[PDB]
């Protein structure tokens, strides 16, 4: 149908505890709806949450498949960002399900809570139809109970845990991606513009930082380059899909029979138009490699690009 | 282990013999084990009455939820092994209950 | 001597303040007169032993000694990591591992 869903109110959020982890974590919930105004989540989120305003803002974005990274990078990459998420009051956006680049970085809070202090708030943004249980979470303001146990043949990944905070973002199908991203775009465009607590008139930065990813990182980082206050960009080369690609293009810039990668589709269709467009506007661009080149830590290269 | 090419549970079964738990650590929980419905409660069973420490926190940090595993029925079983060092239990059930109990007597929750 | 009698004295004064709240209010010179009284009576501990708190409270107490456990350990891990003994022993094997 077209989206001919009823506007009932919402009736799930509170708090849950994941069962069955290595440990014990509490994480508000809310779902709402894909229309929600970010100045209304941002008042949920300062007021119900007591959050306070971050002093950074960081953006992670990857590919929803499961992929896997190679050893020494995914430790490094941990590392650097929980220093840069710690040393320095900040929120981590991810896309909230226990897959691909969500994984690795709910793996590197494992490690960070193991052998260190404090809490790192990290905001998990999911869709609502893809967690495994839509149910066992309809509890208005109680705890839920909740199993981190997943199995191949549900089709709804579940919750990543180690996440502070989540916001379920609903349109009505179940199974389907693509009903939180206009949504996500449009609280860290209004974070953005907010005030930091200096006087001198400087909104909260907010930085772009790709592992992996697909078809559709090249064009996230393309909108986030266009945008008319520029979003600094960060990208690791080792993961191997588009990330690499955006990499190649970095070096040897301003070879095109050295853009054969056929990873995506047929060798007969192209984006050689935006991965130019992304060359172009290349000076925002920062690209982290292990003894290539400079900024040897993560946490070092986020924050040189602010 | 992969020699036998069995299922996971069986390796799983070997490594908690053998009492190594690096092997079952790096070898056999990997990327999509595709583990059976109810073999890892089977396993934290077996783990249990064996004195593992190391397995059985390995199992709790896999998914496996003592609020679901632990039931009347599987403690009952855990207050009657055999497998494992020794233990006083049976002397004061029989002190408590003096000496009425038969030979191979069935151990229930009251008595403890 | 008198560290051990220190010690028994702090113990026993436990025994001496539950003996004095289960006592009654008369002395005994005039204690006839509710010595009489639990005897009509018997034909007819808010604070001082316990402390009633409602659920709440329960769980705030419950996470307030989580964390206080996990911080335990964590602060004696850390201790046990920077010892002299710990560095000593890590450094000779990998300055083997190294050599080697």
């Amino acid at each position: 149908i077209s989206k001919h869903t009823q506007l009932s109110p919402t009736d799930a959020f509170g708090t849950i505890e994941f069962q069955g982890g290595g440990h014990s974590n509490k994480a508000m919930y809310v779902r709402v709806s894909f229309d929600t105004k970010p100045d209304l989540l941002l008042h949920l989120m300062t007021k119900e949450w007591q959050l306070e305003l971050p002093k950074l803002l960081i953006s992670v974005h990857g590919g929803l498949q499961n992929f896997e990274l190679q050893p020494k990078l995914k430790q490094v990459f941990g590392k650097g960002l929980i220093k840069a998420a710690m040393t320095t009051g900040a929120w981590i956006f991810t896309g909230g399900v226990n897959t691909g680049v969500i994984r690795h970085v709910g793996d590197a809070l494992k490690d960070h809570a193991s052998k260190s202090r404090g809490k790192i708030c990290t905001i998990g943004i999911a869709p609502w139809g893809i967690v495994e249980n839509q149910e066992d979470l309809i509890g208005r303001d109680v705890v839920r109970p909740y199993q981190t146990m997943s199995n191949p043949m549900s089709k709804l990944t579940v919750l990543n845990s180690m996440h502070s905070h989540f916001i379920l973002a609903d349109n009505g199908t179940t199974g389907k991606y693509g009903a939180e991203v206009k949504l996500r775009r449009q609280l860290e465009k209004h974070i953005s513009l907010q005030k930091i607590n200096t006087r001198i008139g400087q909104g909260v930065p907010v930085v772009a930082l790709i592992v992996e990813g697909g078809p559709n990182v090249i064009s996230i980082v393309l909108e986030y380059l266009r945008d008319t206050p520029p979003v600094p960009v960060v990208v690791c080369d080792g993961s191997g899909r588009a990330s690499d690609i955006l990499a190649f293009g970095h070096k040897y810039s301003e070879v095109t029979i050295q853009k054969t990668f056929t990873y995506t589709r047929t060798q007969a269709q192209h984006l050689f138009i935006i991965l130019m467009e992304c060359m172009k506007k290349k000076e925002l661009i920062t690209v982290f490699r292990m003894g290539s080149e400079g900024h040897q830590d993560i946490d070092l290269a986020i924050l040189t690009a602010l | 282990l992969k020699g036998a090419n069995a299922s996971a549970p069986d390796q799983l079964s070997l490594a908690l013999a053998w009492n190594r738990v690096d092997i079952a650590r790096s070898q056999i929980f990997i990327y999509g084990q595709q583990w059976p419905v109810g073999s890892l409660e089977q396993a934290m069973l077996d783990a249990l009455v064996l004195d593992r420490v190391d397995f059985v926190k390995l199992l709790i940090e896999n998914g496996v939820s003592m609020h679901r595993f632990l039931t009347i029925s599987r403690l009952e079983e855990l207050y009657n092994t055999r497998h494992g060092p020794s233990n006083t239990l049976y002397h004061l059930v029989r002190d408590v209950k003096k000496g009425n109990l038969p030979p191979d007597y069935r151990i229930s929750l009251i008595d403890i | 001597v008198k560290s051990i009698s220190n010690q028994v004295w702090k113990f026993q004064r436990y025994q001496l303040i539950m003996t004095f709240h289960e006592r009654p209010v008369l002395p005994p010179p005039l204690i006839i007169f509710s010595h009489m009284t639990m005897i009509f009576q018997h034909v007819c501990r808010d604070y001082g032993l316990k402390l009633f708190i409602t659920d709440d409270e329960l769980k705030k107490v419950h996470d307030f000694e989580e964390q206080c456990i996990e911080e335990y350990f964590r602060e004696k891990d850390d201790r046990f990591n920077s010892s002299n003994d710990e560095r000593i022993r890590v450094t000779s094997e990998r300055v083997e591992n190294m050599s080697m």
